[PDB]
Parts: structure tokens; sequence; C-alpha cells
């Protein structure tokens, strides 16, 4: 309220996603949290418009947009691709992207991408437990 | 420039000119780089002798010198007899252009 | 080369130009423009990168690491060049033994 700025905004969003997916995954109700998921997007919307060239609000709005409650699986592979424009070594996009690719029986093309994510970074864990 | 007309090789004729040139200066080195020529270069030899002193004078060798490694040789060479004493009035002339 | 010259010498024998009334001036002109450029581009070529003695065998190095699975397309190192980058010695030889 009192400090306009990106950053804040971000981490707004995740809060709402993460107050979301508490919710959910207690299964103390469902179709009831649709406004937290909405406000969620809202914030990492105007968090990506307000500054395009960082790939943490790219990846944040990626990983967001394809919660088994919103499934706009789209715009996530969208948002992925733009991360990993933004800044080329990204082991946190190519993992994601391995996910979504790997999730929808993708199995050859996911792990081209697990590849070139242990490529940039051999020390990261999701992208071996992918492998696995 | 202007070249339509009666300078349209203009260009192409100086490339035609220099290249000419140098296939001689290739072929004057193919010249002297022989054993051959190393056997006729001795006394009793006509040489036409070319620099900036002798434009192409015809010259007779009169002997090789034994120190084959700087090849001065003592030769008659015609010029034209000096009609001048004062070097003063020398100066620099029209370039002479390479004709057919 | 003496046939080369014989046609240079050839066609020279039948230039246009040399029948102009601008012949001289134009052709000097030129040749001063054509020493220019030639040096010209000798200077920026001593500046260029293709100067390096060792260019041609940087480029067989890069070579003979793409055809092991070390680089990518466009020079991006793979994980085997990760894990043979930090290694003291014989590094091509032990990360090969490792993968196999």
């Amino acid at each position: 309220k009192l400090m306009s700025t990106s950053n804040t905004w971000c981490d707004l969003g995740i809060n709402y996603y993460r107050q979301a997916q508490h919710l959910a995954e207690t299964g103390s109700n469902m179709n009831d949290l649709k406004e937290l998921l909405e406000k969620s997007l809202h914030c990492l919307k105007k968090a990506v418009r307000l500054d395009s060239n960082n790939h943490l609000y790219w990846n944040a709005l990626g990983v967001v947009a394809c919660y088994s409650g919103i499934g706009n699986y789209a715009l996530a592979q969208h948002c992925f691709i733009k991360s990993i424009q933004s800044e080329q070594i990204n082991a946190v996009a190519w993992t994601n992207l391995g996910v979504l690719y790997l999730t929808n029986e993708n199995i050859e093309q996911a792990h081209e991408a697990f590849k070139m994510a242990q490529s940039l970074d051999p020390s990261y864990l999701m992208c071996w437990i992918g492998q696995a | 420039p202007d070249m339509t007309g009666q300078l349209v090789d203009l260009p192409e004729y100086y490339s035609w000119g220099e290249e000419l040139t140098e296939t001689q200066h290739m072929i004057q080195r193919r010249i002297m780089e022989s054993v051959n020529g190393l056997k006729s270069l001795s006394a009793g030899r006509v040489v036409v002798v070319k620099n900036q002193e002798h434009h192409n004078a015809l010259g007779v060798i009169l002997q090789v010198s034994s120190n084959s490694t700087s090849r001065v040789f003592t030769t008659l060479v015609l010029c034209d007899k000096p009609l001048s004493q004062d070097p003063q009035d020398r100066g620099p002339a029209t370039a002479e252009v390479p004709y057919p | 080369g003496g046939l080369r010259a014989r046609k240079l010498e050839e066609l020279i024998q039948g230039a246009q130009c040399v029948h102009s009334p601008r012949f001289p001036a134009q052709y000097l002109k030129l040749r001063e423009r054509m020493q220019i450029q030639k040096e010209m581009e000798r200077l920026r070529f001593l500046l260029s990168d293709q100067s390096l003695l060792l260019l041609p065998e940087y480029h067989q190095r890069v070579e003979v690491l793409r055809t092991l699975g070390y680089v990518d397309e466009a020079g991006t190192v793979k994980l085997a060049g990760r894990v043979a980058c930090a290694m003291s010695s014989h590094e091509l030889l032990l990360t090969e033994l490792m993968f196999d």
C-alpha cells in the first residue's frame, strides 16, 4: 500500500496461490476458492506487465496458470518460453517445461527438456528426479 | 568519372595493363631464376636494361662477377650522350602510361 | 602465364580508351584510388580476426569436441563438457572412461 513496487505484487500473487493450495489440499472446500485463484492471477499479471523483462515473474505466472483448479496450459507454456528467452541461464523454466510435457504423456520431448535443464545446472534436484 | 562512350573500358584497361605487366615481371623472374639463364649469363651476351636510369637500352655484357651472390655485371650499356651537366633541370614528369 | 600474357597484349592492343581525349587524367586518378583501396583492404585485414595464427586450430579443436558429445551446435556446453571442465589431467580420456 505505501510503496507500489513489482516484487511485492508478485509475492502477493504467490501468497494467494499458497492460500488456495492449502484450502484445496485439506479437502475443506472446492469451487468456493475460485475468487482466490482469480485474485492471484490478477496480481501476477499486474506484476509481469509492470516489468516484462524478468524471468521470475514469467515463471511464477506459468506455474500458477497450470494449477489443477485453473488448468490453462497454453498460457503456462507461453510463460515458460518467455522466461527462457528472458534469461538463457534458467534451469527452473526448463525443468518446469519438462514436467508439463511429461505429465501430458510426451515422454520423449520432456526428456529432451530435462536434459537441457541439467546441462545448464548439474546439481538441481528436480531435473534429476524427472530423469528418474 | 564518366565513361559512357570512348572511355568504357578505362577501368578494365587499367587492370589489363597492370596484370599483363605483372605476368611479364613474373616471366622476368622466370628468366633469371633458370639454370639455363644462369648458363647464358656470360661474356658475349646482349641484354635489355630496365631501371630508372636505362629505359630498355640495349647493352652487351662484358663480364659476370665471380661472386655470384651479389651479381654486379660490369656491362657496356648505351645511354643518351649527356647533353647537360646540371641536376636542377630534372623534375618529375608525366607518368608513362603502359601503352600497347 | 606466357599464353595469358599474349592474350592480354592482344586485348590491350584494341582498347578504345587509348583514343579518348581524357585518357591520361582519369586513368592516373584511377591508379591512385585503386592503390589506396588495396592498401585499405590490407590495413583492415591486419586488424581483423583471420590474422590470428592459431584460429584454424581452435576450429579443429571445437570440431573434435563436438564430434564427441561435449558441445552442442553453436557452442553451448553439454553435461559431458561440464564434467570434463573441472578435471586435472587427461580430461578427454578420463571423462570418456567415466561415461562408458
